[PDB]
């Protein structure tokens, strides 16, 4: 998910989603610590790679130790 | 016919400017004038602590055990405590742009200030505890209606 | 030819497979015949033959001459392709004909690849195969 | 300046809380004809006669309208743009060259320069433990 | 915001000044080539990072470059909110 | 169990929950500090 | 007259000059049809569209006639005729050379070949087909008609081409088509049915010597055998002259159910169906205004429907529906897609051909095929909607119309949409994984099926119920319910189920809800690209710049993937997910509690054993209890005569990974590697004059997604094809 989609789509909907808090009542009290925006490009690449590598690591380890301790 | 200019990003749809709804929203304890922030906290605590114990009272992992009433009571106690903690620290770090976004025709009140927020949190704590115990009392005698049996 | 490998002639499981060896094509002798053709090599416990590559005359021709055949044909095709390319450029219709093949000229070049190896050797000794490091102007860096 | 706006019912892509508390852009021009046209915040409207006050939150929309819409279609070339402070001031970003020429003047602004060949460019070796970059000569 | 970089190869066709939608260029008087007026960046503070400008530069090894900095703000990031 | 005391029964929650709580609270109020002092 | 083909780029002025680099090749296969990108004229466009349609029809006729011909000379039809049960139809006999010799699909009677699954013989069990020579003539007719209408296209383009006002008479269009095309064809087919179909169907009850059964010429004017059955069908008694129709109760009846002697329904109902439809939409299609000064002025109807919330109603919509083409294209595509998928979702409860529910191989093949096409083309309908938005519009004729009224408040719409999607998404999936954890946590009482925490879709149950007892009161002149999955008796034949009532317990809930979930997000992506097509809150030049472009530089951070067809990229990924899990669900249920075998007591011993109530609630169960069964033979399903077809499932994974390679990588890397190889080749004087250049990022994205989809769908069809072969 992080790898394929890119930062030209995950910003249009953040606009309209900022539009909400401004105009609903009983929740417009709170405001922003800091104005939120979409991620960055390099950071997106990095997080995608991190997710991929962590996903790759775990399953194989589980498989190998479980198999070795279950078959001898 | 927008609020002040038809080109602004707001619309006069008959759900955010209906007389019924504006009357119903203005007189809420968050906005109704003639009161103190103290009472605001008291009432909000009363309400929320009065309903925020059922959602886990008979729903918790101790759902059908013979104790779950006081269990849910303790749960909502801790809940309202940590909520007060959260709002208090928010007040502690509160004053960038010391306002709230205004859409009600008038400003809500002078409730918008740090120490005001702190007093509000205190009243919230008190009212929440109160609503908790009173709901626990309503729910205490399962026979609350069985004695009436009506 | 060691490594504990039985000859495909006397490997029992080899002939065991050969008995009901599924005759592939439309001729009943297809299977059996091929198994008979597989007596020269030496089988193993798997019952199927391994190939030894050493120039050792036990299995020399079973790998050498196919290699040399491939070298023959690859040399031919590369040679005729390069020759055609070199020829095209002396027409000043370069990329017009890059997609339209000039058959009356493309034929004799193909037909004239008979003696590619030794001719290439000549172009090696004459130095007719490489341009000069700096004359070739394809800029690196 | 002007006190009138084109015919436009309304929409939801108007202003936010950033606008009336950080900045506003303003653009005006002369359209003695009233013709329907498009706007960058979604929807369409129709111009008004003579002065035409269009107020907005960003800048690029005014540039797009002036360049691609006004003089590229309807040949109006005297649209002025301004920036409005939160406390109520009125600034002046433009016309910074008067006639929107983009090439004419008798003298210009002389701010810095660099006419230096790029093959002879500094390396991270020669400029070390400084705060500058290859911009030096 | 980000930094702009000018060179000598500006022929003076002025396709970049008509391409940048951010008003960060102007042709200041020059003398060297037939241009007599070479492009430059007087108003960097509104740089956007679209760099549609050098794509409009026809010169071999296009005469303008943009060194994309790190001191971004609400202006350089371009938010309507 | 063994020769140790109750300790492994209840010493995880505070490290699990409350110490992270104060950690992040202090951290957040730190990342908003005024100038030029900060603790 | 052959001096003209080999002059490429005949339609474009730019790429007509010469192939500088390899790029010139690529665009050659890209702009060969969008001739709206060639001029501003329209009559030429329309003529091209006509000729292209004719060509498509020609290839249609060609392939259908050729498939017939294969069915006549290389298909075991006429042997499978006498026995449609103990014989499995086949075609495409294997050519006896090295490699394809063991693949002789022998289906009894020595007939080898390929055991097909497309159920054309089922049509050939209703059309009453005896000898293959008539079929030979049929193929000849099909191909000659193909060539005929192709010649017609050539003529109507090169000699006499139609004019321009010939386009926009949608009134006569609807009238002619609706009435003449549909009604006349349908009533003609019904006439064929009553004359031939049901007679030979009667004659297929007990082995009545098929070829010996007379030919239609023996019934054109021979009414004697036609008077054997149906006494009112002496001639007809022609009581229609007397307005009396009570006599015709013989054939034109209304049964409405399963006929356990045909493997399908009662064909008389279908005949009377077709009659009713024919006249009904004949009198319908006689509506609109034409050349006799009588009818609806349809451009005024839409003018009338306005009001307070409407604004100004449907004013000004015909310029869009006739001046532009992509509009019509998109809407008709969407409608066809929806229609097709309901067709798929339809013909597994009311089999309209002989031997359908009894034939458990063709069913899901047809189902999944049509279902895939449906989505696969409705997304294209939406894409053409977007291309209309970018190509065709007007600021003048679109003032305050019901169209413009949404493009002004898009943000609220899409925000609430995102809200709904988030809600449904985790409300379903996180609930699922919650139950997963509970089962893995020795807390089984926290499960969610009937044996645990409760939830029951009462609405479906009550609607099915009120459908069960329909006849008599709602349907007095009706005999049996419309289907038997709602209610009725378990209808069957042999030890083989035809249709039983379907049970909706607990597992139905989250399945339908995640269906709705994914449909919601799909609409989200597509509609988002739709509205934010011309102007975004940051990019006000989109329509000013195009809809097929990669990015707008690293401004505002990143902006890559801001066109619309990348929106439809993501959307097609999502619809892939949707339809994939949909077919998973359908196949598993209709093999778990609908299909199996039967005992003399009607005892339905289903294939799997009702596995949803047992495992279709946790994720680990979903992989175990589905693909364990869906593959446990494909590993060994090769290795004998009617097994040798080692399937390319082992093969499709490779194309899948090769696919994903294209996605994750840029292009500059490949460009530099190319330049190095060029250096080497130039050193050895073999430099190709046409300088190779790496793919453009949009090209690479396209080939990546194409290969991805191809691999996935190949994999899955291999899966269930072999799975049905293991039972069919
Ligand atoms: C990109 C991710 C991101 C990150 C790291 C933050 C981080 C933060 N946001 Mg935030 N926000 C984001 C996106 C993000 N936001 C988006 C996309 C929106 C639009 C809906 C908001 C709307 C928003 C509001 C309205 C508020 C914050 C607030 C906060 C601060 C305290 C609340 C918190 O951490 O979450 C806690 C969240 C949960 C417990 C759930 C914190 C600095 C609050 C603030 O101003 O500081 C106190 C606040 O009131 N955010
Ligand atoms: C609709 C398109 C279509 C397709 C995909 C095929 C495909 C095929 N046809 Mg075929 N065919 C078609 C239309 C088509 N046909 C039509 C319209 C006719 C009638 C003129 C035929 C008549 C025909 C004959 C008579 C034969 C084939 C055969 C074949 C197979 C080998 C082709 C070959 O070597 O040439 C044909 C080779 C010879 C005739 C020798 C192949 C599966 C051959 C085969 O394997 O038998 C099915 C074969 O003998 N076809
Ligand atoms: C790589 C070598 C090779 C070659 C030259 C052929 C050649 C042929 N195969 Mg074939 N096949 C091969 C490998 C090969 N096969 C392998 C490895 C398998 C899987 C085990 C198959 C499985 C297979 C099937 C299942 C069928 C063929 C068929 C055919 C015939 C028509 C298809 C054709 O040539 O293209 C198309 C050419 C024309 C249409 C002309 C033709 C004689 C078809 C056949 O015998 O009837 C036509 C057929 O139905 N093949
Ligand atoms: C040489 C490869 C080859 C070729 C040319 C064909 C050709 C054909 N197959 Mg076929 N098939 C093949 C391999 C091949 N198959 C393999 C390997 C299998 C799996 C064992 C099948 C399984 C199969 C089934 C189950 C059916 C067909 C059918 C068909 C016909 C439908 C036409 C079609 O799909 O148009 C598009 C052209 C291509 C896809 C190529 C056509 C004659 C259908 C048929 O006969 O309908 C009457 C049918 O029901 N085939
Ligand atoms: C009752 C008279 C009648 C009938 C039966 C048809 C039938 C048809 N018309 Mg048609 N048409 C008619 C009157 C009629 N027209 C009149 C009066 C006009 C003038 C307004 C047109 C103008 C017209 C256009 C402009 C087009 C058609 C097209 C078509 C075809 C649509 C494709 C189809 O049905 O797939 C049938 C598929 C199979 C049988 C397989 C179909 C053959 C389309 C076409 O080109 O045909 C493909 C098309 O683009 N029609
Ligand atoms: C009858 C159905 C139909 C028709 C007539 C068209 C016709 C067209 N499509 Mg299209 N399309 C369809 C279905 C259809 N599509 C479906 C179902 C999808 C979704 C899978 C798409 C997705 C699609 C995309 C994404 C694009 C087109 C484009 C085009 C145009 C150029 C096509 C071309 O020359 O290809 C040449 C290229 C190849 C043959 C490869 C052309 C007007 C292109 C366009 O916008 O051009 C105007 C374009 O970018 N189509
Ligand atoms: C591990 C796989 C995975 C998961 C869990 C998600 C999860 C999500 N995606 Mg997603 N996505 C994925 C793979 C995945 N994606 C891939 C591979 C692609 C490319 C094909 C996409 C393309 C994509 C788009 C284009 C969109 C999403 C959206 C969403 C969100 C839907 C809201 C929801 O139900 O929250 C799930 C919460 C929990 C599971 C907890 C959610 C965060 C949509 C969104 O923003 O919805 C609000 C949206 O617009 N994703
Ligand atoms: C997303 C849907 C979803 C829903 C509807 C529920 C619902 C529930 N969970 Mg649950 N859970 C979920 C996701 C979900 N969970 C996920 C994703 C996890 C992580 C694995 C858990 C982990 C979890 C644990 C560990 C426990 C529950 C428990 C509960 C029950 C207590 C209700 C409660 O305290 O609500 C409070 C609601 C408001 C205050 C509002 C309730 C039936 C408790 C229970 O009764 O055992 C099953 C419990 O011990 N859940
Ligand atoms: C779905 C599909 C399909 C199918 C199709 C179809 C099946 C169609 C149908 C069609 C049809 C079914 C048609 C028909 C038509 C007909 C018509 C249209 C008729 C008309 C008639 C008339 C016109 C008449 C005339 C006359 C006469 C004859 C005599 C005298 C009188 C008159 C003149 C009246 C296919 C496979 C392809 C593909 C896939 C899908
Ligand atoms: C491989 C690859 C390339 C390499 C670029 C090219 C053009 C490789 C194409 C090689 C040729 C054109 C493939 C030909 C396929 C045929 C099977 C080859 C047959 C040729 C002989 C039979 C004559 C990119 O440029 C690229 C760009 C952006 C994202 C991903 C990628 C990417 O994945
Ligand atoms: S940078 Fe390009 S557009 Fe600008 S002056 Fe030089 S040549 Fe002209
Ligand atoms: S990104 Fe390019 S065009 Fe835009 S302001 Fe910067 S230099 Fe000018």
């Amino acid at each position: 998910m992080f790898l394929i989609s890119w930062r030209g789509y995950w910003q249009e909907l953040i606009e309209t989603l900022v539009w909400a808090h401004e105009r609903t009542p009983l929740a417009s009290l709170v405001r922003w610590k800091d104005k939120p925006v979409a991620m960055s490009i390099v950071q997106g690449r990095l997080v995608g790679l991190a997710h991929f590598t962590v996903g790759y690591v775990l399953t194989y380890a589980a498989f190998v130790i479980a198999s070795t301790a279950g078959k001898f | 016919p927008s609020r002040r200019d038809p080109q602004i990003g707001n619309l006069e749809t008959p759900i955010n400017n209906s007389s019924l709804v504006k009357w119903f929203i203005n007189n809420l304890p968050a906005y109704r004038p003639g009161i103190t922030p103290l009472r605001r906290g008291l009432e909000v605590g009363m309400a929320h602590g009065y309903w925020l114990l059922g959602p886990f009272a008979k729903l918790g992992p101790l759902r059908d055990t013979d104790v779950a009433n006081i269990a849910g009571l303790l749960a909502t106690l801790g809940m309202v405590v940590i909520s007060t903690l959260a709002v208090s620290l928010y007040a502690a770090t509160d004053p960038p742009k010391p306002v709230a976004t205004v859409t009600v025709p008038n400003p809500p009140d002078t409730f918008d200030t740090t120490e005001g927020w702190n007093t509000f949190a205190s009243g919230f704590l008190i009212g929440g505890v109160g609503g908790a115990v009173v709901a626990y009392f309503i729910l205490a005698n399962i026979e609350l209606i069985q004695n009436i049996f009506k | 030819v060691g490594a504990g490998l039985v000859p495909c002639s006397e490997s029992p499981e080899f002939i065991q497979r050969a008995a009901s060896a599924r005759n592939t094509t439309a001729d009943p002798n297809s299977g059996q015949k091929r198994f008979e053709r597989y007596a020269q090599e030496l089988c193993g416990p798997e019952g199927l033959p391994h190939l030894i590559v050493d120039g050792r005359l036990n299995h020399a021709g079973d790998f050498l001459i196919p290699s040399i055949l491939f070298l023959y044909i690859a040399g031919w095709i590369g040679w005729v392709g390069r020759a055609y390319l070199q020829e095209i450029k002396k027409r000043d219709n370069t990329e017009l004909r890059e997609v339209i093949i000039d058959v009356p000229t493309a034929l004799p070049l193909m037909l004239s690849g008979f003696t590619w190896p030794l001719a290439a050797v000549k172009e090696l000794l004459s130095g007719e195969l490489v341009a000069k490091d700096d004359e070739i102007p394809v800029s690196p860096r | 300046l002007s006190g009138q706006t084109p015919i436009f019912g309304g929409s939801t892509g108007g202003l936010l809380t950033k606008a009336f508390r950080e900045e506003k852009y303003v653009i005006t021009w002369t359209s003695p004809k009233e013709q329907v046209f498009e706007m960058p915040t979604g929807g369409a409207a129709i111009m008004r006669q003579g002065p035409n006050k269009l107020e907005l939150a960003r800048k690029e929309y005014c540039i797009a309208l002036g360049g691609q819409q006004l003089r590229a279609k309807f040949r109006i070339t005297d649209y002025k743009i301004y920036r409005v402070y939160p406390n109520g001031e009125v600034q002046y970003l433009h016309p910074s060259d008067g006639v929107f020429p983009e090439k004419v003047n008798e003298g210009r602004q002389k701010v810095g320069y660099v006419d230096r060949n790029i093959g002879k460019n500094p390396d991270p070796a020669k400029l070390k433990f400084s705060g500058m970059t290859t911009y030096n000569a | 915001s980000h930094s702009v970089k000018i060179y000598d190869t500006c022929i003076g066709c002025t396709q970049c000044v008509r391409a940048c939608p951010t008003d960060v260029l102007e042709m200041v008087p020059w003398d060297g080539c037939k241009a007599g007026q070479i492009a430059a960046s007087p108003r960097t503070e509104d740089c956007v990072g679209c760099k549609r400008c050098e794509t409009a530069c026809p010169t071999d090894f296009l005469s303008i470059r943009v060194y994309l900095s790190n001191a971004e703000t609400t202006r350089s990031m371009g938010l309507a909110y | 169990m063994f020769s140790a005391s109750f300790l492994p029964s209840i010493l995880v929650p505070l490290t699990g929950l409350v110490f992270p709580a104060i950690a992040m609270a202090l951290l957040l109020i730190y990342v908003e500090r005024e100038d030029p002092s900060g603790i | 007259s052959f001096e003209k083909w080999g002059q490429p780029g005949h339609f474009d002025r730019t790429l007509a000059k010469g192939p500088k680099t390899t790029t010139w090749i690529w665009n050659l296969h890209a702009l060969a049809h969008d001739f709206d990108t060639h001029t501003s004229d329209l009559e030429d466009i329309s003529r091209k569209i006509f000729a292209a349609h004719f060509g498509q029809l020609a290839v249609i006729f060609l392939w259908l006639s050729g498939m017939e011909f294969h069915g006549a000379r290389f298909s075991n039809y006429e042997a499978w005729l006498s026995d449609p049960i103990g014989i499995k139809p086949s075609a495409q006999v294997v050519w006896p050379i090295v490699g394809q010799d063991i693949l002789n699909a022998d289906v009894g009677g020595g007939f080898h070949g390929i055991q097909i699954t497309s159920g054309l013989f089922q049509v050939w069990r209703a059309a009453g087909f005896t000898n293959s020579f008539q079929l030979y003539v049929t193929a000849i007719g099909g191909l000659v008609a193909a060539a005929l209408m192709l010649f017609a296209g050539w003529f109507h383009y090169h000699k006499r081409a139609p004019k321009l006002e010939w386009f926009q008479n949608a009134e006569s269009m609807l009238n002619h088509h609706l009435a003449g095309l549909l009604g006349l064809g349908c009533l003609s087919w019904a006439g064929h049915q009553i004359h031939v179909a049901l007679p030979v169907n009667k004659l297929l009850d007990a082995g009545v010597a098929p070829k010996d059964i007379p030919l239609p010429h023996e019934f054109i004017l021979n009414n004697s055998l036609m008077a054997e059955l149906y006494p009112s069908f002496a001639k007809g008694l022609t009581p229609f002259w007397t307005l009396n129709w009570g006599q015709y109760a013989d054939f034109l009846t209304f049964k409405g159910g399963l006929n356990p002697v045909t493997g399908g329904l009662w064909l008389t109902d279908t005949a009377h169906h077709h009659l009713a439809l024919a006249v009904l939409f004949i009198v319908a299609g006689h509506m609109y205004r034409t050349n006799w000064g009588i009818g609806h002025s349809i451009k005024e109807i839409l003018e009338n429907h306005k009001g307070p919330f409407t604004g100004d109603g449907h004013k000004g919509l015909y310029e869009n529906m006739t001046t532009s083409w992509h509009a019509q294209l998109g809407t008709n595509l969407a409608m066809l897609g929806s229609l097709t998928i309901i067709v798929a979702h339809h013909m597994y409860a009311m089999p309209p051909y002989p031997y359908l529910a009894t034939d458990y191989a063709t069913a899901l093949s047809i189902f999944t095929h049509h279902m895939w096409i449906g989505g696969f083309l409705i997304v294209g309908g939406a894409a053409h909607a977007t291309i209309f938005m970018v190509r065709d519009y007007d600021p003048a004729v679109n003032q305050n119309n019901v169209l413009d009224r949404v493009i002004r408040h898009r943000d609220a719409i899409i925000s609430h949409l995102n809200w709904v999607c988030m809600f449904l998404g985790f409300h379903s999936f996180g609930l699922y994984i919650h139950n997963d954890t509970m089962q893995a946590l020795g807390r089984p009482q926290d499960m969610f099926s009937d044996t645990a925490i409760q939830l029951q879709p009462v609405f479906a149950q009550f609607v099915q119920n009120i459908h069960t007892l329909a006849p008599g009161s709602t349907a007095p002149n009706a005999l049996e319910p419309v289907s038997y999955a709602f209610g009725g008796g378990v209808v069957a034949v042999g030890g083989k189920i035809a249709m039983m009532p379907i049970a909706l317990g607990t597992a139905d809930f989250m399945i339908h809800h995640i269906h709705a979930f994914q449909i919601h997000v799909t609409v989200l992506i597509l509609l988002k690209g739709f509205l934010f097509a011309r102007n975004s809150r940051l990019i006000p030049d989109k329509a000013n710049l195009g809809f097929r472009f990669p990015c707008d530089g690293p401004g505002r951070g990143g902006t890559c993937q801001v066109s619309g067809w990348d929106h439809v990229f993501l959307g097609l990924f999502w619809m892939f997910n949707t339809i994939a899990i949909a077919v998973y669900h359908f196949s598993w249920k209709m093999q778990s509690d609908v299909w199996g075998t039967i005992d003399p007591d009607g005892t339905i011993a289903h294939i799997t054993g009702g596995n949803f109530a047992m495992s279709a609630n946790t994720i680990n169960g979903w992989l175990r209890d589905y693909q364990w069964a869906q593959a446990a033979q494909v590993i060994q399903s090769y290795g004998s005569a009617l097994s040798a077809y080692g399937l390319l499932f082992l093969g499709a994974h490779f194309v899948w990974a090769f696919s994903l390679m294209f996605l994750f990588s840029g292009r500059g890397y490949w460009q530099e590697l190319i330049e190095s190889i060029v250096w080497a080749h130039n050193k050895l004087k073999v430099a190709p004059t046409i300088q190779p250049r790496a793919l453009s990022i949009i090209q690479g994205r396209a080939v990546g997604v194409a290969h991805y989809l191809l691999g996935a769908i190949v994999t899955i069809w291999a899966f269930f094809e072999a799975r049905i072969i293991s039972v069919g």
